[PDB]
RNA sequence: UUUGCUCCACACAAUAUAGAUGGAUACGAAUAAGGCGUCCUUGUGGCGUCGCUGAACCAUAGCAGGCUAGCAACGGUGCACUUGGCGGAAAGGCCUUGGGUGCUUGCUGGCGAAUUGCAAUGUCAUUUUGCGUGGGGAUAAAUCAUUUGUAUACGACUUAGA
């Protein structure tokens, strides 16, 4: 017989996923997509995440309720020490990646 | 004939020219099968496709990943097709099976070496004349297959250079044709065509 | 059924008392041998008249050949075949060069437009028209055009060998 | 039934030259020159003289014959765009609310706005296809026109202009507003 | 500027097309195609190179491209006359198809020392061969 | 001469066999160069070996053969039948085979 | 942990072979169209020719391919150096310059072969490993134990320690 009740799952599948990583430092799958008309730029930056503090700013949202208004917001403090490059590394196309 | 053969894939059909490489494997002639992305299927491409989503539904209820795995690209497409031809669970199936090299595209070492076609599977002997048929590149990209552009990059820069190469064989036949030419109507030319050379 | 023969079958009524010689009915009969002709004789003349294989003789059993072998005909035929759910008349039109010729491909057409096996097809009549404008059918009309000529375009060529090194050429 | 030979034949005029190799055509003339890849089809192309060329089928059933004809259309549309141009006027119909059409360019895109239909604050935008040009026509109430080279495109750009103001869920045997095409001729009058 | 248009200069079958027999008992014979029967089925006849007259599918010919002047449905002596007349045999031996048909005939018909001996010419026409093919 | 060959290769296909039965005694040769069974009736009756190689020298020498002779045609496409003194051992489908022509009634 | 490791060359033992036994001989595109040659007005051009299968093309003679002599041409080809260039799709291969050394069946000679006895695959390939030899070359880390908790049932992980 069916569930009598429809509730939706629990979880999600494409997370599905749960094991421990491969190290404490996660891999970027998917840098942002190359305009060659700007000047050269990192994508991404390393740093670590001290933790937690709080902000007070006013608000620019027009027909908003706290428009121009204070509000706090929680913010996280990453300690980004100025990265270094010690190396460069070039990817061909291929037709298997 | 030859100790390995590589067979150009393009405008051939995937049923026939898998049927005659699983023979081949099996009766152990070593293959190689390139361009794959431009394979052909009879039957317009929307029932391929079609074809391809019945394929791809077809999954192991309790866990997908020990499931019928759904290759897209057209080398693996057409290995399926093959593998399917060929007793793939024996010592001997596996022993053909290692006899074939599939690829997209004509890399390294087989871009230098003579390709071949097979008569009972190209499409243009085999099937009428305005039967709609089906590119393997464009219905690979079609269910996920994700390097249908580098391909053609790389097959571009492929035919610029065997076209130059070809113009060099070209104009060095065209020398050969002329010093052939004066080799005529002497004694052993006469006597050749005589013994029928 | 096979490459047909054209057999006349000549038979009659077995002579009694009261009937001593007897008409004596012929039909030409196309079939495979002349086992087959003389079943298919009796298949006939049993629908015509109160005889059977018991109650009759056959008297002569010859070969037609046709008269000019070589000269292209156009043949008028007039079927009764059984379909599925009934029975028809047809007229069908065949050109081909003999009499044997056209009901070797009058099975095959009956056999592949209409689904009518060798059981189900009885030959009425197999005429040969005379004269162009008496051929009813167009897809005979086709070919007594003056000055006929059409291509066969797209040849393909049967390979004796399993690869072929240069390409296929599929000119003409 | 595998008809033996049927042909149909295409008119050449005096300012076009048509050219076909495989099967591609080429017909060139006093308003530009207009390409078509017809290599779907097999047919077989003759030029008999540069006033009239035949095209046939060699053993073709009901549906090779049938697209014979449509091979002859085809190649005489191109023809009658080089010589005479193709021209579809438009007429807006509205009860209430008028119609704002105009031409707006986003990095050279050319583009038809459609703005004000039936009240609505969506703004339509109908890119326009290379060939084919606009001309909101004067002391004609309510009317575009677009005249071009190629009836597919030109066709195809009041089809578009037609269908983006399809109507605002509602009773559109009522709600008669829209785009439609009141008229398909050609750019040279007289003819 | 003209209307060039390309293609389609195929071989018709037609009365007084020759064609070449490429399987049945005849098999390499010239024959002319007399009258048609059909779109697959045509009469050949071929009393020169001595076929029998006969009705034959357009899967065991191949149309060759010399055509003659025939009559609709000639029979095999007016057939003998006209092939007779236009010459079609020698013009057929001209061709250099007829000429590969005889070239791998006459190599298949190699005995073994012939086989050295085009070995040997062979080799005597190469030298001569790369000689002048350093020169120019 | 670089060429020293004085048979004619070929391939062991496979053991006679139904379709779930097969019969090790007879094997199918498949020559090469053969398209017929009437191009393939010069070879019956030419006699087969397989040649093999192990890492044990048994006496003088590292290879060993197994002989066998042509029986009869098989099929429309000159496959050729084989029976042999010891039977060929199914590893070897698809191995190479030379017959030879020894026995050439030439 | 008694001179270990790596590359090269030859020196010999083993090891096995999914199966050498002249050569996988490189345009692309179309197929109701093309390949090649040639010419101009360089084109969706004119003219000629070819297909109709690789049954081709190249190579192929010599003690499993010996030893010598000569004639003619200045070619072909193996090997090792060398000059430069191209090739990153899995390039690891292709093209080129120069001289050297070897062979030449392009042509003409002289000598040798047997007896494996009338056949026996009558042994000629590459695949990996090991060992002494001789010539270059370079002189580490990881794990346990200790430690931290960004981790943790245990392993694992993340750190730290001359």
């Amino acid at each position: 017989s069916h569930r009598k009740y429809e509730a939706p799952r629990h979880g999600h599948l494409g997370f599905l996923p749960r094991k421990r990583a491969a190290s404490i430092r996660a891999r970027v799958k998917a840098f942002p997509k190359d305009d060659r008309s700007k000047p050269v730029a990192l994508t991404s930056f390393l740093g670590y995440k001290a933790g937690m503090t709080t902000i007070v700013r006013d608000l620019d949202r027009p027909g908003s309720k706290f428009h121009k208004r204070e509000v706090v917001e929680a913010v996280t403090v990453v300690d980004t020490p100025p990265v270094v490059v010690v190396g460069v590394v070039g990817y061909v196309e291929t037709p298997r990646g | 004939v030859e100790p390995v053969v590589v067979i150009d894939g393009k405008g051939h059909l995937v049923g026939r020219l898998a049927s005659v490489v699983a023979k081949q494997l099996l009766n152990g002639q070593k293959i190689v099968v390139v361009r794959a992305e431009e394979l052909n299927i009879s039957g317009e491409f929307f029932r391929n496709k079609l074809k391809y989503h019945d394929f791809l539904r077809k999954a192991t209820a309790f866990n997908k990943t020990r499931g019928p795995f759904h290759f897209r690209a057209p080398s693996r497409i057409f290995y399926k097709a093959l593998r399917g031809m060929v007793s793939h669970k024996t010592a001997r199936g596996k022993a053909a099976l290692e006899r074939l090299k599939v690829f997209e595209g004509i890399p390294p070492p087989y871009d230098k070496k003579k390709r071949v076609v097979v008569p009972q599977a190209l499409r243009v002997l085999r099937l009428k004349p305005g039967r709609k048929y089906t590119t393997l590149g464009k219905l690979s990209t079609s269910v996920g297959w994700k390097y249908e552009d580098v391909v053609a990059k790389l097959e571009a820069k492929r035919k610029v250079s065997s076209a130059e190469y070809y113009a060099k064989k070209r104009a060095f036949t065209k020398k050969v044709a002329s010093a052939n030419a004066t080799a005529a109507e002497s004694d052993v030319a006469k006597q050749l065509a005589a013994l029928g050379y | 059924m096979a490459h047909f023969k054209e057999y006349q079958v000549i038979g009659r009524r077995l002579p009694t008392e009261s009937v001593p010689e007897p008409k004596l009915f012929r039909m030409r009969i196309f079939a495979s041998n002349e086992v087959i002709a003389k079943s298919r004789y009796w298949y006939f003349l049993q629908k015509l008249h109160k005889v059977k294989k018991a109650s009759g003789e056959i008297v002569s059993i010859n070969q037609i050949n046709e008269a000019h072998p070589t000269k292209v005909k156009n043949f008028g035929v007039w079927v009764r075949y059984d379909s599925r759910s009934g029975t028809h008349n047809m007229y069908k039109e065949i050109r081909d060069v003999s009499r044997v010729a056209a009901v070797e491909t009058l099975y095959q057409d009956m056999a592949a437009r209409h689904r009518a096996r060798f059981r189900s097809i009885h030959i009425l009549k197999v005429a040969e028209i005379e004269k162009t404008a008496d051929v009813k059918r167009q897809y005979v009309k086709q070919f007594l055009t003056k000055d006929l000529k059409f291509p066969l375009p797209h040849r393909v060529q049967k390979s004796t060998k399993t690869f072929s090194y240069k390409r296929p050429s599929t000119f003409y | 039934m595998k008809y033996i030979q049927t042909e149909q034949q295409i008119e050449v005029p005096e300012g076009v030259t048509v050219s076909i190799k495989s099967r591609i055509v080429k017909v060139v003339g006093p308003r530009g020159t207009l390409t078509k890849n017809l290599k779907h089809i097999d047919v077989t192309f003759t030029k008999v003289n540069n006033q009239l060329i035949k095209v046939a089928v060699h053993n073709g059933g009901r549906k090779h014959v049938a697209a014979l004809r449509t091979v002859k259309s085809l190649v005489d549309n191109m023809i009658t765009g080089v010589t005479k141009g193709y021209k579809y006027k438009m007429r807006y119909v509205y009860a209430h609310f008028p119609i704002n059409v105009n031409i707006v360019e986003k990095d050279g895109a050319k583009f038809i706005e459609v703005r004000n239909f039936l009240g609505d604050k969506k703004i339509r935008n109908v890119p326009v296809r290379d060939g084919v040009t606009i001309e909101f026509s004067t002391n004609v109430k309510d009317e575009i026109v677009l005249s071009g080279n190629s009836v597919e495109d030109v066709s195809q750009n009041a089809a578009d202009l037609q269908q983006i103001c399809r109507v605002r869920n509602k009773d559109i045997r009522k709600f008669l507003d829209g785009i439609y095409v009141s008229h398909k001729g050609f750019i040279t009058e007289d003819l | 500027t003209d209307s060039i248009v390309k293609a389609s200069n195929w071989r018709l079958v037609e009365v007084g097309r020759v064609v070449l027999i490429k399987k049945g008992q005849s098999a390499g014979k010239l024959a002319a195609i007399v009258e048609i029967i059909d779109q697959k089925k045509v009469l050949i006849d071929g009393p020169k190179a001595g076929v029998p007259r006969q009705a034959i599918n357009l899967g065991q010919v191949v149309l060759t491209p010399l055509t003659f002047a025939l009559p609709r449905g000639a029979r095999t002596a007016t057939v003998s006359k006209k092939w007779a007349a236009a010459a079609v045999c020698e013009k057929w031996a001209a061709s250099s198809w007829a000429k590969k048909i005889a070239q791998r005939e006459r190599r298949a018909a190699l005995t073994d020392f012939e086989r050295f001996q085009v070995m040997v010419l062979r080799k005597q026409k190469r030298y001569t061969v790369k000689k002048a093919l350093a020169k120019a | 001469a670089e060429s020293h060959r004085l048979y004619v290769k070929g391939k062991h296909l496979s053991y006679q066999r139904s379709k779930r039965v097969n019969n090790p005694n007879v094997s199918l040769i498949k020559i090469e160069g053969v398209a017929t069974p009437q191009d393939a009736q010069f070879y019956l009756g030419k006699r087969i070996a397989y040649v093999y190689r192990a890492s044990k020298e048994v006496r003088g020498s590292k290879i060993r053969v197994m002989w066998g002779k042509v029986t009869r045609t098989h099929g429309n496409s000159g496959v050729v039948r084989a029976t042999f003194r010891n039977n060929l051992p199914a590893k070897t489908f698809g191995a190479s085979v030379r017959i030879f022509l020894y026995p050439s009634n030439i």
